[PDB]
């Protein structure tokens, strides 16, 4: 019944993934041992969406864990929930990607993908009706960017009609840890624009802006960033895991969210987010969830939506709430902000409403933006790429893996073609 | 039930015996005076008298007094029956013909009388364990006189034979090639399984694995005895897959004359390294296929394997052994013959290897003795018959053998019979 | 009342036998002393099938123990249940078989068989109505292969109408301990095809595959292999020891299982088998017992049944279960797998159902396959035999016992005749 297969690539993809599995195990009431310990029948009704039943009523999550180094598998397996995953589903190399896309895609991960893909088959053949693939990765570095997009290509060729749905942490100039980040991302975005049905563009600069300007955390870690990402991952699948007044499958999102085939680079958000010391003073209700959700400080990519227009927004609400009040606020937003929505679509907002809010809050909303403002994320990567590439800097590490200079020229060409298609509807 | 008569001949056989009986006494918990403080596990090697004294099923024979008079005076003087330590007056002089025709001709009917008085104390005697030098005058000539008698007197009984054989370069005598070639009729006609061993191969094992830079013969004999403890362990102890002394031969010997296996032991190891190596069943199995651990200086990769007996002892499980021999079958450098698709006979015994307390060889949870019929051993024969050919082309020492009652034609008749054995081991590889 | 006489030959036959006597003594509630200590009247009702009553209500098992060496008698007599057997029924030589069939059949066991057979008479004359002989042995080595088939020949000539039923551990290439294994087996199979009414072909390679790929044991011993064999030995006689909804005697198996006289080389299996750490997650029920029982990994011979077709299968179930559910699953299997059953038999499955499941499980099934895939077990022995025999290797050890080279030629001739009769119905 609409099973999902989930795949984790590199350090970032395994870290946002290993936090996601702690979040949806809390929702479904699954113990770190894999045993069920929840309150409610609704937690158990759709446990098959993310888990396999095994003997003694132990639940085994349908993750595949992929890396070119053992050290992230060792960090996940030893972690808060590490014992939950199937030992056979940890698929790994020994020598890493070197932060090189071409090691991921052509050498170190091209060896390993035959050992990954045949595990993706064992999980997809155990499904009753697979709806799709949910892949967590980063576009900087070499494992997530280059092996993860190799793996997207292989699963896309094998499962052409299932939803391919990716959560993609990607570079920005003011929060960076790699010299060759622009190269790896430009080579990787070239695969995402052709193969994925949805890609949720996420940024460490925007995830730090939520931690300082909303949550007021003094020292936000990667563990705090991974918690913001995984809340929106739990959010968008909610309507195949729980009952609701308006149900929306990942495909019911895609049909409404993607006007023209390639414009599927979304930008997620979440509400309510409150400063930890301030919760007692806030009224949780649909118009406050709306005034947070649609504000430029809440979105998890550096793009200010005031630099573009939305094509479509989806607001996937959770909790006991009025359909008049939801339909009123999703009208009031796009009429009072009409200069920020495209005027050749007569209603830009999809709504969905689940009856079951996250554990410990009365309501919640996961936001998905599609906006021409995502041109700014692809533009700044393309101009960092260009300034290195005009002087061929660092290319011997990629051409040493047998990659052509022509593949860089063709990747940055396809990047400007993606920038041009969003700028066309501005 | 399950007795063995051990016959120790000449200096090499007696000195290997003085290591064999040093080991068997420790392994069965018998004091060097033959008493036992506190199951019939000892019964293969020791007769028990009503005083509670365990007396070894051994005969020690030398044509000169010196080495056995040392056994009659050292710590084991009270172990042996005084008339089964047998000596003559006159050395065999590294001359086969003194051992066989002239000097050993006098002691033989006394040697047989002791072997008769030992066999009459057995009940289902399993076989004979005969220890000797191929290069000696007593080693070659007296063993070949004795075996001819035992092969008419005890024709059914299995005769296992442990031979110190001449090396590629290391030698102690000028006439070592003559005595060895004259012995080849003994092993072909009057033996059932003949374990050739080489001093130079054990000297290299000692250097590389025990890290002893300069070993004596006490270091060699403590390895040669350890193999016979492991061949006999299934006769003496409980195991998962115990191997009978004829069950061993039915898997080792493909053809009546093809009964010259190599032998090797693993792990040979010192206390410096035994605490850092894993010594898993996979490693000690693979160690037996290294040229580095073969106790004859020939390369198994220049041959084909006909059959292997992997005789494990100590803490091992048939899971681990099958998983190990599966990797040996996978390796293309270890080549079996086309006609032996099974290849491996496995034995597994629950008794660990006993340490001699004075020794170099360390305490370990596991050992394997691999006994292995392979075409490669024909090179150790091709070395020595090329040493023989240079000397017989001159008749270089032949007057000492002709002078002591040998026919001169026996040298040609022995080089001929060796060429027919070296033919047989080349013929079956195909 | 349908007594069985049981006979153990060589090391393997006495080891699978001495474990079998621990299993059926647990079932019948008999103490290692031979005293009855069970719960239930049903344990005592048919105790005569495998035991003799003796003074003080001590029960003495109707085993004959045969070896050419004392050391396995010493290992059995000193063992967990060794004191149970009659001292007169340990019949043994002193010098072993040397792993030689011709020592077993012509020399060492030809001396001893006069002392064995006259004990088989004392047990068979103590029976009220003997149904058959249940002989445990191995086809490798020399005692079980050569003395056990001498003893089959002698008991067959003396008792021509009683069931002769043998459990036969036999060679395979990847799990071998003997050089001359192919010779001994080929000389022995030549006796089994003519004399036995049933032979249950068992393999150490398949018994190790159950231990690693099903039970997940890290270090399986021969004691663990002997436990898998003896579960199926207890299984096939269950219907003359306990009540049931469908009773099947060993003869009611043979009439249904053996279409043409010589095609009686069966291939056993058992269910449920579960990884020791996983039992609480498994539902014990007839369709899970079926999906284990009919799968190629569960059978105790190396033959994958997907390399042939079944002639007949017998499924001897035990436990409180529905006849509709049993008859439904034994239909669903042979209709959904119809390419793996012969289509000139209109129903290939025999069923039986006992009311008493093994101590500590709610249900169990013993599987007996007859399949043309058993050609592969006889073929690989015949080709190992051929590659040695073309160069006469090792034959002086057999011809030394006065055996002809013509007997090897005639044994391998009769082996290819058995291969051809299974391949004929493919
Ligand atoms: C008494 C009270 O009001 O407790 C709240 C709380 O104080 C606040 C501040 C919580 C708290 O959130 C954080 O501290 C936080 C820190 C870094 C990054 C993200 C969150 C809270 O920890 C988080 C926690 O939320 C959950 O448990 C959700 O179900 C969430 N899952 C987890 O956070 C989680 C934690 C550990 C293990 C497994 C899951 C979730 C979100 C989306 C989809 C599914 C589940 C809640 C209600 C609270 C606390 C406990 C203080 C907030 O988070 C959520 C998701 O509600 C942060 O802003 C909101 C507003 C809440 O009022
Ligand atoms: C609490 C619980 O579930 O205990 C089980 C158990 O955990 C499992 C894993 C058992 C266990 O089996 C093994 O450990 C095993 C190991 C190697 C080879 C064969 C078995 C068990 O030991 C075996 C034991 O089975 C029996 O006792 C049967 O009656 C069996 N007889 C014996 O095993 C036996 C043991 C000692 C002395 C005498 C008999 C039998 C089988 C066929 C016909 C007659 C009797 C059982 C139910 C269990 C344990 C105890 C864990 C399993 O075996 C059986 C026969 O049920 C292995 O897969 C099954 C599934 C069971 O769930
Ligand atoms: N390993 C080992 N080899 C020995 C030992 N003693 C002698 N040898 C070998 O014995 C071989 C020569 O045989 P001899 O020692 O002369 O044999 P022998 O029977 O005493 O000969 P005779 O004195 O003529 O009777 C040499 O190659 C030696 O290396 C010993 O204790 N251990
Ligand atoms: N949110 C998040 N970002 C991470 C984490 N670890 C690394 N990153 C960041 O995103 C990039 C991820 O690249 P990485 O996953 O290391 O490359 P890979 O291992 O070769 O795929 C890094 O440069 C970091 O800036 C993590 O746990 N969480
Ligand atoms: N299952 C099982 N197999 C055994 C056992 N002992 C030996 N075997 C195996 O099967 C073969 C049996 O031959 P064996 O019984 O030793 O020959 P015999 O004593 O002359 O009849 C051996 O080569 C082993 O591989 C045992 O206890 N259980
Ligand atoms: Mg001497």
């Amino acid at each position: 019944m609409r099973e999902i297969v989930h795949l984790q690539a590199g350090q970032c993809g395994n870290q946002i993934g290993a936090k996601f599995w702690e979040v949806i195990s809390d929702e479904h009431g699954i113990d770190p041992t894999g045993a069920y310990h929840g309150d409610s029948d609704l937690q158990l009704e759709r446990i098959n969406v993310y888990y396999n039943e095994a003997t003694g009523g132990k639940y085994v999550p349908r993750a595949v864990l992929v890396d070119l180094e053992p050290g992230t598998m060792d960090s996940v397996r030893s972690g808060p929930f590490g014992q939950i995953f199937r030992p056979d589903n940890f698929v790994f190399g020994q020598s890493g990607a070197g932060n090189n896309w071409a090691k991921g895609h052509y050498t170190e991960g091209a060896e390993l993908v035959d050992s990954v893909l045949d595990v993706v088959r064992k999980e997809a053949e155990s499904c009753d009706c697979l709806q799709g693939f949910q892949l967590t990765h980063s576009l900087g570095g070499g494992t997530g960017s280059g092996m993860g997009t190799l793996l997207i290509s292989k699963i896309r060729e094998e499962y052409p009609d299932r939803i391919m749905n990716t959560f993609s942490v990607v570079p920005s100039p003011k929060v960076s840890d790699t010299v060759v980040e622009p190269y790896n991302a430009t080579l990787s975005v070239h695969q995402l624009v052709e193969n994925t049905d949805e890609t949720y563009c996420i940024d460490n600069e925007a995830l730090y802006d939520i931690c300082f300007r909303t949550l007021k955390l003094t020292t936000p870690t990667y563990g705090d960033l991974n918690h913001l990402v995984s809340a929106t991952m739990s959010g968008v699948t909610t309507c195949l895991r729980f009952p609701g007044q308006l149900n929306a499958d990942l495909r019911k999102l895609a049909v409404n969210m993607v006007p023209f085939p390639r414009l599927h680079f979304f930008m997620p958000g979440f509400a309510p987010l409150t400063s930890r010391g301030s919760q007692q003073y806030r009224a949780l209700t649909v118009p406050e969830l709306t005034q947070q959700m649609f504000d430029a400080k809440n979105m998890m990519a550096a793009c200010d939506p005031r630099h573009g227009r939305y094509l479509t927004v989806a607001a996937i609400f959770r909790g006991r709430m009025s359909m008049k009040e939801v339909d009123e606020q999703m009208l009031n937003v796009q009429n009072k902000n009409s200069s920020y929505f495209v005027e050749w679509i007569p209603n830009n907002v999809k709504t969905a409403v689940c009856d079951i809010p996250p554990r410990g809050l009365k309501m919640s909303a996961t936001f998905i933006g599609n906006s021409t403002a995502i041109q700014e994320l692809f533009k700044r990567i393309s101009e960092q790429f260009t300034a290195m590439f005009r002087r061929k800097a660092f290319l011997h590490w990629y051409t040493g893996e047998g990659m052509d200079e022509m593949e860089f020229t063709e990747a940055e060409s396809n990047m400007n073609d993606l920038v041009s298609e969003y700028q066309q509807y501005q | 039930m399950r007795e063995c008569i051990s016959v120790h001949v000449g200096q090499a056989g007696v000195q290997i015996g003085n290591s064999c009986w040093e080991l068997y006494c420790l392994e069965h918990g018998l004091q060097p005076d033959g008493t036992m403080p506190s199951d019939s596990s000892f019964g293969t090697f020791f007769s028990e008298t009503g005083s509670g004294k365990h007396v070894p099923r051994a005969v020690f024979v030398d044509l000169e007094q010196t080495v056995i008079g040392e056994i009659r005076n050292g710590p084991y003087r009270s172990l042996f029956h005084p008339e089964q330590l047998i000596t003559g007056k006159e050395d065999a002089a590294n001359n086969y013909a003194r051992g066989h025709y002239t000097i050993g001709k006098e002691l033989i009917d006394s040697v047989l009388d002791r072997v008769r008085k030992m066999a009459d104390q057995c009940s289902g005697l399993q076989g004979f364990l005969v220890f000797h030098s191929f290069g000696g005058g007593t080693g070659s000539g007296f063993t070949s006189l004795l075996m001819e008698r035992l092969s008419v007197d005890y024709g059914k009984k299995s005769k296992l034979e442990f031979s110190v054989y001449p090396a590629p370069r290391i030698s102690t005598a000028v006439v070592e090639p003559y005595n060895s070639i004259l012995t080849t009729h003994t092993t072909l006609e009057h033996s059932d399984c003949a374990f050739m061993v080489d001093n130079e191969a054990i000297y290299d094992i000692c250097n590389r694995n025990l890290d002893i830079e300069r070993p004596s013969y006490t270091n060699l004999n403590r390895l040669i005895a350890q193999i016979v403890s492991s061949i006999t362990a299934s006769l003496r102890f409980d195991g998962a897959l115990n191997v009978d002394l004829t069950e061993f031969q039915t898997n080792l010997v493909p053809y009546p004359r093809i009964h010259f296996p190599l032998v090797t032991y693993s792990p040979i190891i010192s206390a410096e390294k035994a605490y850092h190596e894993q010594l898993s069943v996979p490693e000690i199995t693979n160690a037996c296929f290294e040229y580095s651990n073969q106790m004859v200086k020939c390369d198994p990769r220049r041959g084909k394997y006909m059959a292997c007996c992997l005789l494990y002892r100590g803490d091992v499980v048939p899971k681990d052994v099958n998983a190990a021999i599966a990797a040996i079958k996978t390796r293309r450098s270890i080549q079996f013959v086309d006609w032996c698709p099974t290849g491996f006979k496995v034995g597994i015994n629950y008794q660990p290897p006993t340490a001699v307390p004075g020794g170099d060889v360390a305490k370990v949870l596991r050992a394997v003795c691999m006994l292995s019929n392979t075409t490669a051993i024909a090179e150790a024969w091709a070395r020595l018959d090329h040493k023989f050919d240079l000397m017989y082309s001159k008749r270089a020492f032949v007057h000492w053998y002709v002078g002591e009652g040998m026919e001169e034609g026996e040298f040609s008749e022995a080089r001929e019979d060796m060429a027919a054995l070296e033919k047989d081991y080349e013929e079956v590889g195909t």
